[PDB]
């Protein structure tokens, strides 16, 4: 059935995703709720810790904090590019709009994915080796003591919603299929298969969230949430590139940012 | 671009 083929096509991108994401929702809130057999996370809450953590995980700390968010970026990218490849059609795809999907979807599938490494007082780093606190982050000097902020309300709100990694899998595969992306050159099949994907997230909140009413359009709009959340960071960075000289961006990410 | 390249490796 058709219907039968939307489960299986969850299962595949489920299983792609295990494949490429070596940090889950599952694993990562094992941890956060203090379940784990793993060894504990390094809790970096003050200047002192961040010391002794940057040995068991020149510049100030404040920059050396936004350019290790930028190097786990570069990281992340690789890994979400691993993933898209997995989606039935996406290689098949010109090559210039495959570059473009990429380029203007994964800082929203990353803060969709640091979301399930967040609670309310922290983030972990580095696959789960350390914690990094909230108040901390927002401690830092002007300007970057509001650098995540904005993502972890984000994070709060949208893990209220209690998404699992299944689910996680078809939602980042619907927004890495965005045909409203600029330049694209062949729209209709992009579209055609974010449609199929789009049925599938549908089903798949149906059958995982049977009483979670209007599921399905609370992940469109976060999908729009996150767009916005991508926006602000673009322009806290040009905030940053406007003031904070000597800093080097990874050319992965210079890539990424220009014309953006 | 790197993009490119990421997704041309098999
Ligand atoms: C906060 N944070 C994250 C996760 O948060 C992210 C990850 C990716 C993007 C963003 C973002 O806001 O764009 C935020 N990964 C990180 C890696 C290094 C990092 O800075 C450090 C952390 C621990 C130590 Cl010992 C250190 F010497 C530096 C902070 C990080
Ligand atoms: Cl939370
Ligand atoms: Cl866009």
């Amino acid at each position: 059935p058709e219907s039968a083929d939307l489960r299986a096509l969850a299962k595949h991108l489920y299983d792609s995703y295990i494949k490429s994401f070596p940090l889950t929702k599952a694993k990562a809130r094992a941890i956060l709720t203090g379940k784990t057999t793993d060894k504990s996370p390094f809790v970096i809450y003050d200047m002192n810790s961040l010391m002794m953590g940057e040995d068991k995980i020149s510049k100030e700390v404040a920059i050396r904090i936004f350019q290790g968010c930028q190097f786990r970026s570069v990281e992340a990218v690789q890994e979400i590019t691993e993933y898209a490849k997995s989606i039935p059609g996406f290689v098949n795809l010109d090559l210039n709009d495959q570059v473009t999907l990429l380029k203007y979807g994964v800082h929203e599938i990353i803060y969709t994915m640091l979301a399930s490494l967040m609670n309310k007082d922290g983030v972990l780093i580095s696959e789960g080796q350390g914690f990094m606190t909230r108040e901390f982050l927002k401690s830092l000097r002007k300007p970057f003591g509001d650098f995540m902020e904005p993502k972890f309300e984000f994070a709060v709100k949208f893990n209220a919603l209690e998404l699992d990694d299944s689910d996680l899998a078809i939602f980042i595969a619907v927004i890495i299929l965005s045909g409203d992306r600029p330049g694209l050159l062949n729209v209709k099949p992009i579209e055609d298969i974010q449609d199929n994907l789009l049925q599938a997230l549908e089903l798949q909140l149906k059958l995982n969230h049977p009483e979670s009413s209007q599921l399905f359009a609370k992940l469109l709009q976060k999908m729009t949430d996150l767009r916005q959340i991508v926006t602000e960071h673009v322009q806290l960075l040009q905030v940053i590139k406007k003031t904070e000289t000597d800093m080097s961006l990874h050319p992965l990410l210079q890539e990424i940012y220009k014309d953006l | 671009s790197l993009l490119k390249k990421l997704l041309l490796a098999p």
